[PDB]
C-alpha cells in the first residue's frame, strides 16, 4: 500500500486520486494520500478554486519509484515530483502517517470500479502516448490536443494517440473501396490490431486510457479517440468474440462511472447510437446497452 | 463547400469542374410475378459527368450485367458510380483532370470520397442547386444509345451542340437546365416543343435542333411557359 505525500497545499483546490475526491482549503494541513493499491495506475488531478479553467493531473504507478507532489509558485500548480532517496522518503511519509496528516485511498472491498477502467493500462504505454522521457510519471491537462487533433501547435505537449481515420488509405485497400468502408474489419484486425497495436490487450488500454483522460480532464481529443476506438470495433463485421465480450464490460463500467451530469458533452450521440443499434455489433454489447438505455435513454 | 446560387459563376470560371449525377444509374422496372409477388427489372442506365464549362459529357453506360448476383444494389449503384468517376478522372491528362467534382446528391459523397483518396487535391462538393439532370433520358440520342448498349462503354458528346459558337457557357447551362427541367416536368409536351417545326431538323452530330438566335428565344419561352403551365397545376395556384 504505497503513498503519495504532498509538501503542503498553500492554495485551495480540489484533488482527485482515480475517481475520488477531496476539497482541501487554502494551507490546510494535507500531507498526502496513503493506502493507495500497488498493482494499477492511479492517476491524481487538480481542479483550482480560484481558476476552474485548466484540470490537470499526473499519471503514475508506484512500483516505479516513489513520488511526492509539490506546489510550484511560479508555474502555478501542484507538480508530481520524484524522490531518488529511498530513506528520505520513508522517513517523510511514516512521519506524516503518524501525525495522521495524511487521507486514505477510500477503496471499498467490494468494489473493483478502479480495476475495472484500468484493466488493460499499462504505466509504459502511457508514457509513450504522452512523452516526457526524464519522468516516470504523465503529466496531461484539459487543453492538450492530440497529434490527429494536430494534423488539422506545439509537438512536445501532445497526446500521440494512434490516428484512426476511416476516409484514408490507411483504412482503405485499394480495391476494396466499398467492401472496407463498410465493412472496417480489415483495418481493425490487419492494420490495427496486428500491424499498430500488435494484441486487443494493448488497443483496449489506449481505449480505456482515452476515455479516462475524457472523463478526468475534460480532454476532448481523448474523447473524440475514445469514440474512435469504439466505432471502428462496431463498425466491423468480423471481430474476435473475446473481444466482443470484453468490449462490452470495458464500456459498460465507463458508463456506470460516468458522472450524470457530463454526458451531454463526453457522449457523442451518432457513434452510440450507430453502434448500440446499427452496427454490425449492435447485438453484442448487452451490458452497454441497458445501462445505457436506463441512465441515458434521452441520448438515444 | 456547398455549391449553390450564392457561387453560381465558378461554374464557368476556369478551374476545370465536373457534375456528376447518378440518378439513371441504376434503372428498374417493377412488376408482379407468376405468384402474384412484386420483382424488379434492371434496365441500362449511364453516369451523367458534365462539364459544365464547355459541354462535355462522359457518358457512362452501365449495362445490366453489372448488378448480375448483386445484393443492395441502390447502395452498391453509389460505388459503382464513384469507381467510374474515379477511373475516368485516372483516365485523362493531368492537365484536363478535374480540380471539382461536383455531385448532384449528397449521398454520392463518401462513394467518391474514398474512391478519390489518390487525388487528395481534387474537391468532391455537394450542390444546393436542384438540378434536372435526371432528365437527360430524355435526349433521344442519350436514350438510345444506353438502350441498344451490349457492354459497358463511354460515349462523348457536347450537349451544348454548337452553341457557345454564339453564346457564353453561363447563358448554355442556363438553356441546357431549362430544356431539362421542361423535359423533367412535361415530357411529352416538351418533345413537341422541340419537334412541332419538321423544318428545324437535328444534326446527325447533334443532340438538339439547330435552331436560329431567334427561334431559340420563341422555344425558351414555351418551355418556360410550360413550367409554369404544369405549376399551376401541380398546387391548383
Ligand atoms: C494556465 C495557467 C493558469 N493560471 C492555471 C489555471 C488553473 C490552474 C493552474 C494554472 O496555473
Amino acid at each position: 500500500m504505497n503513498t503519495v505525500p504532498f509538501t503542503s497545499a498553500p492554495i485551495e483546490v480540489t484533488i482527485g486520486i482515480d475517481q475520488y475526491s477531496f476539497n482541501v482549503k487554502e494551507n490546510q494541513p494535507f500531507h498526502g494520500i496513503k493506502d493507495i493499491p500497488i498493482g494499477h495506475v492511479h492517476v491524481i488531478h487538480f481542479q483550482h478554486a480560484d481558476n476552474s479553467s485548466m484540470r490537470y493531473g499526473y499519471w503514475f504507478d508506484c512500483r516505479m519509484g516513489n513520488f511526492y507532489i509539490q506546489y510550484d509558485p511560479k508555474d502555478g500548480l501542484y507538480k508530481m515530483m520524484e524522490e531518488r532517496d529511498g530513506a528520505k522518503f520513508e522517513n517523510i511519509v511514516h512521519n506524516f502517517k503518524e501525525r495522521q496528516m495524511m487521507v486514505s485511498y477510500p477503496k471499498i472491498d467490494e468494489d473493483d470500479t478502479w480495476y475495472n477502467l484500468t484493466e488493460f493500462v499499462q504505466m509504459d504505454k502511457i508514457r509513450k502516448i504522452v512523452r516526457k522521457d526524464e519522468n516516470q510519471f504523465s503529466y496531461v491537462d484539459s487543453s492538450m490536443t492530440t497529434v490527429q487533433e494536430n494534423e488539422l501547435s506545439d509537438p512536445a505537449h501532445s497526446l500521440n494517440y494512434t490516428v484512426i481515420n476511416f476516409k484514408s488509405r490507411e483504412a482503405i485497400r485499394p480495391g476494396h473501396e466499398m467492401e472496407d468502408f463498410l465493412d472496417k474489419s480489415y483495418y481493425l484486425n490487419t492494420v490495427m490490431l496486428q500491424g499498430i497495436f500488435k494484441n486487443s490487450s494493448n488497443y483496449f488500454g489506449e481505449l480505456q486510457f482515452a476515455f479516462l483522460n475524457a472523463m478526468f480532464f475534460g480532454n476532448y481529443g481523448s474523447s473524440l479517440q475514445w469514440h474512435a476506438m469504439i466505432e471502428l470495433i462496431c463498425s466491423s463485421a468480423t471481430v474476435p468474440k473475446h473481444m466482443l465480450d470484453k468490449l462490452d464490460e470495458i464500456l459498460y463500467y465507463q458508463i456506470k462511472t460516468l458522472p450524470e451530469q457530463y454526458s451531454d458533452i463526453l457522449l457523442n450521440e451518432r457513434v452510440w447510437n450507430i453502434c448500440l443499434y446499427s452496427s454490425f455489433q449492435k447485438n453484442s454489447l448487452h451490458n452497454t446497452e441497458k445501462i445505457m438505455e436506463n441512465k441515458y435513454p434521452e441520448l438515444l | 463547400g456547398a455549391m449553390n446560387s450564392s457561387n453560381y459563376a465558378e461554374l464557368f470560371n476556369n478551374d476545370i469542374k465536373l457534375f456528376v449525377d447518378d440518378t439513371n444509374v441504376y434503372r428498374v422496372t417493377v412488376h408482379k410475378t407468376f405468384e402474384g409477388n412484386v420483382a424488379t427489372k434492371a434496365i441500362n442506365g449511364c453516369i451523367f459527368t458534365l462539364n459544365p464549362k464547355t459541354g462535355h459529357l462522359f457518358l457512362k453506360i452501365i449495362h445490366t450485367s453489372v448488378w448480375a448476383g448483386q445484393k443492395r444494389l441502390s447502395q452498391l449503384a453509389k460505388w459503382k458510380t464513384a469507381e467510374e468517376v474515379s477511373a475516368l478522372v485516372r483516365s485523362l491528362p493531368k492537365e484536363e483532370q478535374p480540380k471539382q467534382i461536383i455531385v448532384t446528391r449528397k449521398a454520392m459523397l463518401d462513394p467518391l470520397e474514398v474512391h478519390m483518396l489518390d487525388f487528395p487535391n481534387i474537391a468532391i462538393r455537394p450542390t444546393e442547386l436542384r438540378l434536372p439532370f435526371s432528365a437527360a433520358m430524355s435526349i433521344d440520342k442519350l436514350s438510345d444509345v444506353v438502350m441498344k448498349a451490349t457492354e459497358p462503354q463511354m460515349v462523348l458528346f457536347n450537349i451544348y451542340d454548337d452553341w457557345l459558337d454564339r453564346i457564353s457557357s453561363y447563358t448554355a447551362f442556363s438553356r441546357l437546365t431549362l430544356l431539362l427541367r421542361a423535359l423533367k416536368t412535361n415530357e411529352e409536351s416538351a418533345k413537341m416543343i422541340l419537334l412541332s417545326d419538321p423544318t428545324i431538323t437535328i444534326k446527325s452530330y447533334h443532340l438538339w435542333p439547330s435552331f436560329t438566335d431567334e427561334q431559340w428565344i420563341t422555344i425558351e419561352s414555351q418551355m418556360r411557359d410550360l413550367i409554369l403551365t404544369e405549376y399551376g397545376r401541380k398546387y391548383n395556384v
